[PDB]
């Protein structure tokens, strides 16, 4: 549920070559 | 009738002009600007590099053209700036001319004062010393040609391939030459490319007098070898870079040594810089400084071809046949005391300057402007502060810079009058 | 500069001086890992 | 199954965890910023201030107390960075996972540097030598009491500017002494004080053969706050080392630790003679009668200098015409090291880069927070190879700054 | 004039205490 | 000047910054005037170990 | 930090030199019964003897050596042992005391010292006397120092 | 870049925090406030009682 | 949360020139 989305999210942020952001939604996962 | 902007900018603008006219010493070296800008007091040491052309390669294939060079730097420090601290009475701030007046006399003080500092650098850094019994004069019986022994030295070692090289003449010595002074100002240029030549030849008041050396029988001690490094270990373990300009020799004994002489050993002689071919003018090394009674450094790194531990690379740079053998003798120069003419290459002083860090506007009882002298090269700070002990004003105008010798061995200095 | 695996054989284990002491009954701890930051770990092994 | 941005995203963020985690040391000691931003020259020769000690400055009126200020400085070299250059290949980058056990095991070689050069260089020129015969244990009769001997000896001097103290065991010592671990992380950290952790890179200070050696001479060493250069210039000088001649430096190495006998520490801030003997560190034997030993000896009792200088006296008294070396490390033994807040520092700079100036290669710039490192990540397509080159470089410069705030705690140095 | 005016802004931009635009008037003037 | 108290330890002082042209930076004072009594001496003991004579 | 080493110089500087309640003993502090020296016990019972405490407990100073060997944890104590939220602490500004070299001193000759309210000044006023200190006339004071 | 505000409290509060942190003895001797408090340079000598018995 | 907005507030005050409330701020950040 929250945690797919949060993969999703981090995960297009990745595949946008945002780091930041990519670590930010990490750091909430977890 | 000045209020406090007129006078900050009235100031800068004569600091400026006055100081970018005076000094033409400062101009012909190359000025270089830190890319660090630093908010410290105390400068940090700026190692900028030093560039020898790497041989041009020709084909359409380039992958193996490898060979890349051994990269080093020099080291240039910052002093703590050059000021004038003087009262702005009430006489000075009467009028326009009168304020104009006195500011263009602190900078013509501080004008003074940096071409001092870099005549300074150059005579007691030069390393090709030309002399001979002779004094320079225009017949060709018993005089010298200060010029045409200069060019010729400087072709011959090959150091300055197209650029054009700067000769500076003391005034008396620039009146022996034969150079007319009419239609020109006081440091002979002409009021009036770039790219390349501009080979000019200018008189310069400021140049000092080289006092003899008062040693005799002095010999190498030992068998030294130096090789030019890029970098060393410091004593926190971290890489940091060689200065190899300097090399630290041991001789018998350093008595009557200062910093301003001249040596030239005997065995060793000049190589062509691009050709490493053997030249027939005896190898010239200038001190900087007495390190010990036994230890003595010297300008240029006497960096033996026949070196078999020598690499490829650092056998690119060398400038001298056979390293110090084990009882050479110096064979002092400066034999006799005699006012200095000076002679470099393009990129044989270099002018490094730096805005000083200050902070305006946060004490209300000084009122501090940063300038900048873009034609010369010094980065200052001008300030004025209200005195009741005077009942008028204080005015400080310090000047930062820092004036660096790289390429010794493409300064040269010719004093006349060596007769024994 | 990684961690060493040591296996002991349960005599030698006992020997050498090693507690079971909120261990597992091979020596291992119950729950980047120590190898990685450079520690060893001894275990035993019948 | 990996595109150019997840790449890149993947990289940096495990490169950041792994060397943040295996990195223990590093994170204690005091990260430094300077505003020079140098461009690949080696940086500079970053002149790094250090605290000023000032007289008593008593007085309604203090006409022209305020010149006489010494203001010593530091220097750190940066030098070239740290790289890991290597190849990926498709077997890496099938997976996520793949990748970031590559790029993991990159980042571990990098950390594990960084981590060697804190530990050799906090045991190499670590001053506040601390040895005992007996080795470290919890047994008050035959065991040692490392943690309360370091935090004495750091209190009595006055050296810890109060943020607290770091303390490193190796971890022998650790299990050594009484300490949990089960409750704490890997290191011993929480997720005498509570600072106490170990770290398995902490080196062994091996055996000096030097005996029977002698001061040579009578030297005074005395604070300087600059020097004039070759140039003329005015360049400062570093005032933590002291050129000092012995009698002959046969068997000195780059960590031993001597104490001149006769010569006492004093209380940094306070200026009162304490109990312990003065211990020095020396860092390089220049010929084979010259060392230089890390803390330079400035005397109290020492006429030559002038009170600004004497405000930076650290010693009893100087050295006489034929004191004993005494040296300190006797016996082959793993180091403790432990230093006050400032005692060592890790500066860094952002590394030079004109990203998407150059196509060809892509570079990111990658800035570690807990550790004060500053990286670069590049990736080029070799055609060569059929593969991707890639390129992790860190640029830091460690600084021991106020050696004399670095201890060791060397036990079982029995004779 | 162009002089008049020029004089007149440079004594303006002193008032205030800006070099930059000074010197860039006085280089004008030359 | 700024005129501030530490009440934890009961001394008085003041905080004063001046802008100097002599030194091109902005001197700084710190002042604290307090004058330590030792009222009963009697009161104050003095702990000597080790004398041993 | 500077200001705060002048006070602290200061204050045990001035308890050093003007303390009078002086407790000695040949063995050194620590927490052996048997052949240490307990400065805490000593200090207490020597104040409490002599009654100068209102009620209100007593301080005791401790040089980090001595605090050292005195077996005080610390580990639950402020840098200086202060329980942050017996009040026994360490200070590292105590200074050493050095030795008196005066070995034959005898008293002069026969005084006797009383309290005095007031005395007057050479205007002529009354001041108050500084009843502390009393001037004893001794046969030598070679060797004797504040 | 400390505007003259902040420089001024900043100051104030570090001086205040630090000593009152570092200053053990300082804080366990009794702070006496002078009764006559007047703006005079002149050190007075101040005549505090003591226990009557 | 709140604490960035009391940061704010110190931050103001500091810039006025009041340590009192400068100081009182602090300690009900901390």
């Amino acid at each position: 549920a929250n945690k797919d989305a949060i993969r999703k999210q981090m995960d297009a942020a990745a595949s946008k070559g945002d780091v930041e952001t990519y670590r930010k939604l990490k750091a909430k996962l977890k | 009738a000045l209020n406090e902007g007129q006078i900050v900018t009235l100031a800068v603008d004569e600091i400026i002009e006055t100081i970018s006219a005076i000094t033409p010493m400062a101009q012909k070296a190359k000025k270089y600007t830190p890319p660090a800008a630093s908010m410290q007091r105390s400068s940090n040491t700026i190692w900028m590099p030093v560039e020898q052309e790497s041989p041009t390669q020709e084909g359409w294939d380039l992958t193996d053209k490898a060979t890349g060079l051994l990269e080093l730097n020099v080291a240039v420090n910052m002093g703590e700036p050059d000021n004038d601290f003087f009262q702005l009475r009430a006489d000075d701030l009467r009028d326009e001319t009168a304020y104009r007046r006195r500011i263009q006399s602190a900078a013509r003080k501080l004008a003074n004062n940096v071409e001092l500092k870099v005549a300074n650098m150059a005579a007691e850094m030069g390393s090709l010393v030309i002399t001979s019994p002779d004094a320079i004069g225009t017949n060709t019986a018993d005089a010298w040609n200060f010029v045409a022994d200069a060019e010729e030295i400087m072709f011959s070692r090959e150091l300055n391939r197209d650029m054009g090289t700067s000769y500076f003449f003391n005034p008396q010595d620039y009146k022996k030459a034969g150079y007319d002074l009419t239609k020109r100002d006081i440091f002979g240029r002409i009021p009036e490319r770039q790219v390349a030549g501009f080979d000019d030849v200018l008189r310069s008041p400021k140049l000092p007098v080289l006092t003899k050396s008062t040693a005799t029988g002095i010999t190498v001690s030992g068998a030294q070898s130096f090789k030019p490094v890029a970098w060393q270990l410091d004593n926190d373990g971290n890489k940091v870079n060689v200065d190899n300009r300097f090399a630290t020799v041991t001789l018998s004994a350093t008595t009557g040594m200062k910093r301003g002489d001249k040596i030239s050993f005997a065995g060793v002689k000049f190589l062509g810089q691009m050709a490493k071919n053997v030249l027939a003018q005896d190898a010239t090394f200038s001190v900087v400084r007495v390190v010990d009674g036994t230890h003595v450094e010297i300008t240029p790194k006497p960096v033996a071809l026949d070196d078999v531990s020598l690499s490829p690379e650092q056998r690119a740079y060398a400038n001298v046949n056979t390293s110090l053998a084990d009882a050479m003798a110096v064979n002092i120069l400066n034999v006799k005391d005699a006012r200095t003419n000076v002679f470099w290459a393009d990129d044989a002083i270099r002018i490094v300057s730096q805005p000083i860090p200050a902070n305006h506007e946060l004490f209300a009882g000084m009122k501090t402007t940063s300038f900048s002298i873009p034609d010369v090269g010094l980065n200052g700070i001008f300030a004025t502060q209200g005195d009741i002990s005077t009942l008028s004003g204080l005015c400080r105008i310090a000047l930062w810079y820092g004036v660096n010798a790289t390429r010794p061995e493409a300064i040269g200095v010719g004093l006349p009058g060596q007769t024994a | 500069d990684m961690g060493t695996s040591y296996f002991f054989n349960p005599q030698d284990y006992k020997k050498a001086g090693y507690d079971l002491t909120k261990r597992d009954i091979f020596g291992r701890i119950p729950e980047i890992q120590r190898q990685v930051a450079g520690f060893d770990d001894v275990l035993r092994s019948p």
